[PDB]
């Protein structure tokens, strides 16, 4: 595996520096390096493929080296070093994607492919080098075994979730009381209504709460926290909870009274926010708790008074809500995010040759069938498989 | 192999000589007295013929030249040497009309000879610029303030054989170094000072007769005690008092 | 070209790795690299600017070397040396800003400025060097040939459009069918809209059809898609289509039935999508298609069946829409996206200096008017020009 | 690839330039070029076939030399020369087919067969010479990135399309007024009808006008344009446009009145012409636009009077048209047209040996498919395959 | 002039037979040429443009030389010489273009531009060379004078003429008698109509004929010479040869009796024809006459008889026609046809750049104008032209 890494920083720190100019001095120890390899290699048959649509590819191994009896790069260096450098670039594609389809349960976290699980041999860790590849750097950490982690814009820690639960209700649908939300990727909606806006409830406010359990720890997370669920405050015909008919909602916003958001830690409080409305930070969490009141307005203009009725009909239906959207966060666990393509890569290169569904990913790499029941294997899977897809970005986009 | 070449033309091509000659082939009239015209044609005549083998004569120079060239590492480039190199058109003049069927060419065994020779040269040349360049560094951070000049130099050329050093221009001496100081440094020369340095301290502090300055206090002080030496007055560590080099 | 790349990593590798203090070790593949260039310049004579309100400002060189002397750098080793860089910071901005102005029709793909055409020579080219830098990465492989390739968060891959289209409509406007959407961005928002809840249609379900042509292929593109459309859940008053006259829209929101997405590629389903909402991964296309239905609900409350009548007047517009926002995706083509500043930098320059409106570019190089024509010599501009400013901001941001 | 090209001018100005009579001196900068390649060749091992009705040879290299004596070519020369030069031929076959089939998505248009992926390799490249067949002249260029460009006489540029445009119908389809055409290779025929003769249209003129959009751009173009459009100007029964019925089309032929011919690139006039009839040139465009009338005849003969009666039923249909061809262009993409055989041998090779459809060209290399959806990877195939047609053209036919 | 053909065959014969690998040997007898040529240059100056939006840059020489004895060119070799032909290409086609729009009345057949009449000097001439471009191969032929020619396909003799002439007529274009043609390109089209039937006629035939004078003779056309005129056999509305009123003509097809084609040369029938239907060779003429006849049928079954009353009104008009195609011939004037690119290359070139009118060529290099009036100096004018641009075209196309 980290095998795999260097054959490629090798590549790209090459098809970089090296071009048509150049003292030697800022390849001397880069030259070194890469002639290592080409020696380790030469003389070993190599097998891709077999599965699916996907080429059968042979490669055979007997090229020169690099003389190093050279200052200024010319021209005709170049080309007879690039010549040999794309046949690596041709092989490592037919490679990566060789060994990121394959599965394993009992050993997911290992390799699999004929073409890898020679490359983890012995005599080939002769190249290893230049590290800094935020995702191997993290490869390694996991092995020996310590505090990983990466970096997300707008993480996908959310399984699509958009649903409801009427806390009061009656067959006509016509005094309801409740929550509905939409959780999914970084973003939380979450609204709660009340159709007799409080007229007969303790204090005249209704209490709501949402409470959101991720699959992973998030630490370091950078949250936007809005009143109102713009989601939530239109006219809307919805289905009932048993399917068998439709009710009205009818919403009319009020802001949200007593809001408390409260990030939990295997059920302890670490961070708290009252009413505080903007950018907040969640250090560590694995659970988001929205507790938030109706509280139907003492003073009442008369526009206002004539929405809530003591009596129903009641034609207006009083709503509260919030919208959390975590902007940032890492994880110790690789997660798919809005900027990354690691997800895409895997699940591209699965589509493109027609890659047959296997025991450890729900069929089509779904994401929320994924995440919703993130296990060991499928974890350790996903890394696997991840680290692999960023391996061949540096070179192949 | 920056060895400036020629026309293949020239080469064996050769007709710049057939054309050399036709050219000639028309230079034959009237200006001034008879004793003239006669004794000139008829010179240029004597090309002429010859030039059958006239041609034979390109051929030579230019497959020998084309051939010994090869075995040449010393790259070449063109300049305005400072000395000449008197050639008497007397000869010349044999050469050409005095050639015919001959045809000699390098030994195996001659072209060689040639090959190690220039070799050898080089790699004296290259190698003691290494032996040269390291101690020049190496004696920048040492702070040797002193032969950095000459010195070095001196020995340099020595090594190279070839020049007598002394009429050699003060400008062309240092001017050397100027360019000598700017280059890097076989890995092997270099890998081993980077080695000498940091053990350095270590083997100073390290010897028998010899140790790092002393401490002043004029306050009656408590000797200390250590295995090896028994009660003495040591002391690894010198902090709280200025330091004068 | 790639001779402007080098000069600048030459000096940000510079003006960071020369410090007070260091050791020469960390520079000696650097110190060389650096003055080989020096020499192939002073002698050389430079002429900068004229065009717009930008100064021409002369250039000359003849700068002395450096020291392979110290090993271990002191204070007044920095400061004779940043003040030969600081000559070649201000002089590079002002080379960059020269030919990040002028346009050509014929071939407006190479090098224009009576600086750079100078660059391109020959007795230039000892210099090029660490390639590493994304953009000349992709320019390399664009010079010989190969699948090149960007990264982009939010894209911006649709122009602007925000209108309608009646399917069905009266000059009343009291009984319209059809489609509304917003299409900016990397954002597609589209609703359906049946006044008479399909009240006469087969099966009591209304289809509609949402297409999007983009003007560049996306691959590997990590898509969130969502029910409902936000943005045409609200009561509206709009433009008749000839203007003539205003129509009310009072929208009721349902869930789109039967959804399918589609992703195409010249005519071809590359992927397709019924009905799931949250992240797909849309591995290559240059179409979209969004499918959905209005399906007249089959079973209604008291309330619901209130809102939809046998007979009109129809008061309350049934509403199905969908969302769909392209999160990141690779494009062959530089596009401006959410978080490159490339498009701002050039358009910026520009702006400065009142430069005129050229051949090529729409005026103020007005993204939407760019992405509606994106024509091949506005593309090769647009790289050409992206690539410098990417140069120019690895030292002035 | 490049390598590919010489193997064959080697055998043409071979199995042509080599015959018995002839002296040493007029082929001495030839035999040596030959031989060369022997050398390079003998050792190595090449396989080629394996998909579809394709045979699996295998060929093996160890062959003499040529006398550098003889001043003259005696016959027993030549026999000892062609034996030696019909495996290359039977060979080179074997060769362009194999690599004439394989198609590919990521990487269209580089080599694919275990045949020529060893062919680029450097050790081969000793080989090259004498390119100057039109093709390979502009591959090269393509790899450098350069105006390239081809010659065509009557161009494959129009997918076919048979169709028309009803502007004004009526169920009983006895007044119609619309467009009908044939869009086809290089010719255009479209012809405007108005059952009515203008009678109640504005200033009893009838406008009409045609679109065609190229695929690719054409550039100098030597175009013939005539008015009227002969295939449109007889009696004919056609199928309505919802298929459910079939009207009746007699026209009566007037002159086209008002011809404008708009030849555009990127939606810019480039050319224009006004009623000008016989040769035309248009020297760049990806489309053209054809705007003709119908004018009522102010003045009329009895007997043309008769034709057009104020009043319905209308029995003569007034009918105006243009034809317009395209004898020659140049287009910086391959395509077919009516002097190459490329389209035909590649077509034809793959149906003799039944090569199976692959996931780039339309069943059956189908030109009207191809043209329709003319994708870049769809184009680097076509060069790449047409390329190699024309190589194999040098020697086989 | 010869001259400017040489600096190309040079350039393509080079740019094409000097690549990476090449045998030296294949290319001694080349590079000699090649060098000689950057000798005789150096030093001298040149000047381009000056006219209409033609750009006017300036040139300048001292480029190095070329190795001789190597054996196979290094990769750096090819590099280090495609940067100095770049400038030479660039600097052709600023070449070429200048030439090609200036015109001359006196003497408009020779060299005109600042930069050619600087070029047929004395000390150029060193380079003539390869002349085996068919049309460098007609020009010197021409100079030295003799049986020049060129080959052409579907070639452009006839300039476009589409009329009529009544041979028998009255005000209401009730029995008219005649003939209608299309001459353009390299056909005829040729129609005679009697809408008496030759009822009256003696012998009941009514005689026919088209008479075609070419502007240049053609000598070995190969012809297509087929029975019936489709362009005329469909109702037509025409106007009347006055403009005064519209006739109708409601054409029934008959087979032409008597067909005799003739192609005459001074008068004199060279080749005659009669009722001969296919693929006919005409060896050298100057004119076409087609005879045919409108004979009534002496036998006619009723449906016929009804056609064709014994009194008016006629409403069935007799016609009889003839279709002439000329495929292929040679020509000792320059002409444009069906495949080459001459025409469309000058003519590109003028409208590219805004040339102004001349006073040789008529506005916008018309065709049928230009062969309409084909003057001694329009030809000469012409040939020089298309000479020049069949020598751009060897290395821009």
């Amino acid at each position: 595996m980290d095998v795999l890494y260097s054959l490629s920083k090798t590549l790209k720190d090459a098809r970089d520096k090296i071009v048509e100019g150049t003292l030697y001095s800022n390849v001397s120890d880069l030259i070194q390096q890469f002639n290592q390899m080409i020696i380790t290699m030469n003389g070993n048959e190599f097998q891709t493929g077999g599965i699916g649509n996907l080429p059968i590819r042979n490669w055979n191994f007997d090229f020169g080296l690099l003389g190093t009896t050279l200052l200024n790069l010319d021209a005709n260096y170049v080309e007879t070093a690039r010549n040999t450098i794309d046949y690596f670039v041709d092989f490592v594609d037919n490679v990566c994607m060789d060994e990121m389809v394959r599965e394993s349960q009992r050993n997911g976290i290992a390799p699999q492919s004929d073409s890898l699980r020679k490359l983890s041999g012995l005599k080939f860790k002769r190249i290893n080098f230049d590290n800094s590849s935020e995702y191997i750097e993290n490869w390694n950490l996991q092995n020996r075994r310590q505090r990983t982690g990466f970096t997300f814009h707008k993480p996908n820690i959310f399984p699509y979730s958009a649903s409801f639960t009427l806390n009061r209700s009656q067959p006509a649908h016509d005094n309801l009381m409740g929550t509905m939300w939409l959780n999914a990727g970084s973003e939380i909606q979450v609204a709660g209504f009340d159709y007799s806006c409080a007229i007969n409830a303790p204090a005249n406010t209704q209490q709501f709460e949402h409470i959101v359990q991720l699959r992973r720890v998030l630490t370091t997370a950078t949250i936007t926290l809005l009143p109102d669920a713009e989601r939530f405050s239109f006219p809307r015909v919805i289905n009932s909870a048993d399917g068998a008919t439709t009710w009205y909602f009818n919403p009319v916003i009020l802001r949200p009274n007593n809001v408390e958001v409260e990030f939990l830690l295997n059920g302890q409080i670490i961070n708290t926010y009252q009413a505080r409305f903007g950018t907040i930070i969640a250090r560590n969490f694995d659970t988001i708790r929205l507790s938030f009141q109706l509280m139907r307005p003492p003073n009442m203009t008369p526009a206002v008074a004539a929405l809530f009725p003591n009596a129903q009909p009641f034609e207006h239906h009083a709503t509260v809500g919030l919208t959390l959207r975590i902007e940032s966060a890492v994880c110790e666990s690789v997660l798919a995010d809005a900027s990354e393509t690691m997800l895409a890569n895997v699940t591209s290169v699965r589509q493109e040759y027609a890659i047959p569904v296997g025991p450890v990913f729900p069929p089509g790499m779904n994401w929320t069938d994924l995440i919703t029941n993130y296990s060991p294997s499928r974890e350790d899977n996903l890394q696997r498989v991840f680290t692999v897809a960023s391996i061949r970005s540096m070179l192949v986009k | 192999n920056q060895v400036l070449n020629d026309n293949i033309r020239n080469g064996h091509v050769i007709n710049q000589l057939m054309e050399a000659l036709m050219q000639l082939s028309r230079q034959q009239f009237p200006t001034m007295p008879v004793d003239y015209k006669r004794s000139i044609q008829r010179g240029i005549l004597l090309l002429s013929n010859r030039l059958g083998q006239l041609v034979d004569l390109t051929r030579l120079l230019a497959y020998n030249y084309e051939t010994l060239m090869a075995c040449v590492t010393m790259n070449m480039q063109h300049v305005q040497t400072l000395t000449t190199e008197k050639l008497q058109l007397t000869s010349v003049t044999s050469l050409c009309m005095l050639i015919g069927n001959a045809t000699v060419i390098p030994s195996p065994q001659t072209l060689f000879h040639y090959y190690n020779v220039n070799v050898n040269f080089h790699s004296n040349y290259n190698e003691r610029i290494n032996d040269a360049v390291a101690i020049i560094t190496a004696a920048n951070r040492l702070n040797l303030y002193q032969k950095k000049m000459k010195a070095i130099v001196e020995d340099f050329l020595k090594r190279l054989h070839i020049f007598d050093v002394a009429r050699v221009p003060d400008d062309q001496m240092y001017r050397l170094r100027d360019r000598l100081r700017l280059l890097p440094v076989e890995v092997r020369r270099l890998d081993i000072f980077n080695l000498i340095l940091m053990n350095m301290d270590q083997i100073e502090r390290a010897s028998d007769k010899i140790a790092q300055g002393v401490i002043i206090a004029y306050r009656d002080m408590q000797l200390e005690r250590d295995e090896m030496y028994g009660y003495v007055n040591i002391a690894r560590n010198l902090d709280g008092f200025q330091q004068i080099n």
